[PDB]
């Protein structure tokens, strides 16, 4: 996911711009995205939210807009137990487990249900269960004791003022996510939100693996107030960002760093491209349009390239195989960008699957490894350009029998397809640089693959009077088998076409398709 | 300068667009939950009558098996009973809203029952704590806590 807001300052017309851009399934149930408009007298709201959800998630109106990304706020502690006697050791003695027989019905092949015991142990720390491995693993979960999650997010987006969301975000009952504001006042700001314990001792990968269950030296019972988290109000710089990276380049320059904060809640590892791509083109730009907002939107930069071409290429053209050789050409007349007629995008990746892990974020094959000090411009350069000649060699094969040659155009084997709609891709992994993210399927037996996960919802905002909105959602608006509003979207994805976000009531009713006239008695 | 003039409704109603978007009117709030929980069981009613189901630890019962391990995760933490307190503990207001959208939710399954799909239909009808139940799923154990993470396991959606 990826969300920039820019200052009034940092623009031409001098208000304030946002962009909600949500990476996730395009599958998953849970995951999948609505948009909708609600107006009443006291409030206004529009946004996307997942299916379920009462209260829109990325949503603007008027005054003001949020979105979120994930930041993994580890609000969760798995501790390993050490079993003894038919209970647990801690602080030295033998603790008896809290335990129900509860039950629950499964329905059989044939329609019957049959009744299932099932017990539940508790230790201090939580609820118990055995991995497979035979390991005895005591889950606890911080904020179980927070209701007022749904509200706390209704009056966030209702907010009249930059302070009443303030003052709500405060109520720490959103246990998780980063979190941009805009508003038409000119207020921007990041926030890494959630509920974290308050731990003594401890870095993040500590309490991300299991802890030990044996003593009450590692048993928290309280929580951070948001005023202890990373954030970031209207900062020199003009604009926050985040894209899903480290809360450490959340604007540039930076107005923290990782040392005024407990190890425990953020890791301090490598930016992804993707995320140093965010802050450049957020940082190099100046005097921002709404349309000009949108076009850095659609950036696809192989920024893996860029690091590794200059010292592959040379390093290649050594070789005696003329089909290196061939490979090293087509690579270094590219472009470097993920478009529809790249002849060399798809070897470049299959290169990256191999040079940097089929996640794209190994550091190990490069020269010069990430700082803090060079965040947007490391990791650079290729360690061992011989090996990474014998793993262009293997990624010719890989090539060769996933897409059929080496020099297959990127969007013909890349392919957006809902229903009948069959559009061609462009744009990428967001490991390789690329901004805007579609993770394409590995391919089926023609070469042909399609998107996983990536762009959804996306909607750019500009906090003017009235405020003018832009958006699009990759898989249409609705799912229910047969609509019409399923594929009726991608197509204008493929062209970057995007639909004018309707507000105002004058507009409302000149979009109108199909009126439902409801009525609601308790 | 201020805003432009809020729209003041004075009847209930969705004025969908050509895209399938909701613009959901209300007189007041719970109108326009309730306006909401209609549209998102029109387009989604299916998928969330089914994740609703899931969140009062009813998977297994209602769909068997290949439900039985989000089952086992969900009461061994104890979700379906939280949510139902949670729901208890909303303010008044607030639960006033969730109510309505529920209603919403079971007004457009009761108006088109041909749109609801055979397995899901005992699912019905859903409550206000239905809502708060799968809202803590999401972000308490599928976000923040996922069984993977504690079952020591592979990737999180499935595929």
């Amino acid at each position: 996911s990826n969300s920039w807001a820019v200052a009034p300052g940092k623009t031409a017309n001098g208000n304030a711009l946002l962009l909600q851009n949500p990476h996730l399934s395009w599958t998953t149930d849970y995951f999948t995205y609505y948009e909708a408009h609600l107006v009443t007298p006291d409030f206004e709201i529009y946004g996307a939210t997942q299916i379920g959800l009462p209260v829109i998630k990325f949503a603007f109106n008027q005054r003001m807009g949020i979105t979120n990304t994930v930041n993994g706020m580890v609000g969760a502690t798995n501790y390993r137990l050490t079993l003894q006697d038919g209970g647990y050791l801690y602080d030295g003695q033998v603790r008896p487990f809290e335990r129900p027989q509860a039950s629950y019905r499964l329905r059989q092949a044939d329609g019957t249900t049959v009744d299932k015991p099932l017990e539940i142990r508790s230790s201090v720390h939580g609820p118990v269960f055995e991995r497979a491995d035979g390991t005895a693993v005591a889950v606890r979960v911080a904020g179980l004791d927070r209701p007022g999650m749904l509200e706390q997010y209704f009056d966030m987006i209702t907010a009249d003022s930059f302070d009443d969301y303030e003052a709500a975000l405060a109520r720490m009952q959103v246990p998780t996510f980063n979190i941009v504001y805009a508003d038409r006042e000119g207020t921007i700001n990041y926030s890494f939100n959630g509920v974290a314990p308050k731990r003594a001792e401890g870095d993040i990968a500590f309490w991300q693996g299991l802890v030990p269950g044996d003593s009450s030296r590692y048993l928290w019972t309280e929580t951070h107030p948001l005023d202890d988290l990373p954030r970031v109000t209207n900062p020199p710089g003009g604009f926050v960002q985040n894209s899903n990276d480290p809360p450490w380049t959340p604007t540039w320059p930076v107005t923290y760093t990782p040392k005024d904060f407990p190890s425990y809640l953020a890791p301090q590892t490598p930016h992804s491209l993707r995320a140093q791509q965010s802050v450049r083109l957020m940082s190099e730009n100046d005097d921002l349009t709404l349309e000009r907002f949108m076009a850095l939107q659609l950036s696809h930069r192989a920024v893996m390239a860029d690091r590794t071409l200059p010292d592959l290429i040379p390093a290649a053209l050594i070789d005696p195989d003329p089909e290196v050789q061939a490979a090293a050409r087509l690579l270094a007349a590219w472009d470097r960008e993920f478009t529809s007629d790249s002849r060399a995008a798809l070897l470049f990746e299959e290169w990256a699957r191999l040079f940097a892990g089929q996640n794209f974020a190994g550091q190990a094959g490069f020269a010069t490894p990430w700082s803090l000090d060079k965040p947007v411009s490391t990791p650079y350069g290729v360690r061992d350009p011989k090996a990474a000649v014998d793993q262009l060699r293997t990624a010719i094969a890989n090539t060769k029998r996933k897409y059929g040659a080496i020099d297959r155009p990127f969007g013909d084997a890349s392919r957006m397809i809902l229903n009948d709609v069959n559009v061609p891709g462009a744009a990428g992994y967001g490991n390789l640089g690329s901004f805007r993210v579609f993770t394409w399927s590995d391919p089926d037996e023609n070469g042909v693959r399609t998107p996983v996960h990536g762009e959804t919802w996306v909607a750019m905002i500009e906090f003017s009077t009235p405020v003018r909105a832009y958006g699009l959602m990759s898989y249409g608006n609705s799912r229910q088998p047969g609509t019409t509003h399923y594929s009726d979207q991608i197509e204008r994805v493929s062209r970057a076409d995007f639909r004018e976000l309707l507000l105002r009531r004058e507009q409302v009713e000149a979009a109108v398709q199909e009126r439902t006239p409801f009525n609601f008695k308790p | 300068q201020a805003p432009i003039a809020a729209y003041k409704p004075r009847s209930n109603e969705i004025l969908w667009d050509g895209y399938g978007v909701p613009h959901i009117y209300g007189v007041d709030a719970p109108s326009a939950f309730y306006g909401y929980g209609w549209a998102q069981a029109r387009s989604h009613g299916d998928n969330i009558l089914r994740l609703y189901g899931e969140a009062r630890g009813k998977g297994a019962e209602y769909w068997g098996p290949d439900y039985e391990q989000t089952t086992v995760w969900l009461l061994t933490n104890g979700v379906p009973e939280r949510a139902q307190q949670w729901y208890a503990q909303q303010s008044p207001d607030f639960r006033a809203n969730l109510d309505a959208f529920a209603a919403g939710i079971n007004a457009y399954a009761q108006q088109n029952p041909d749109d609801i799909s055979p397995d899901v239909r005992q699912v019905l009808p859903v409550s206000g704590a239905d809502v708060v139940a799968h809202a803590h799923r999401l972000m308490n154990f599928l976000y923040v806590a996922s069984p993977g993470r504690t079952l020591g396991e592979g990737d999180p959606p499935d595929l």
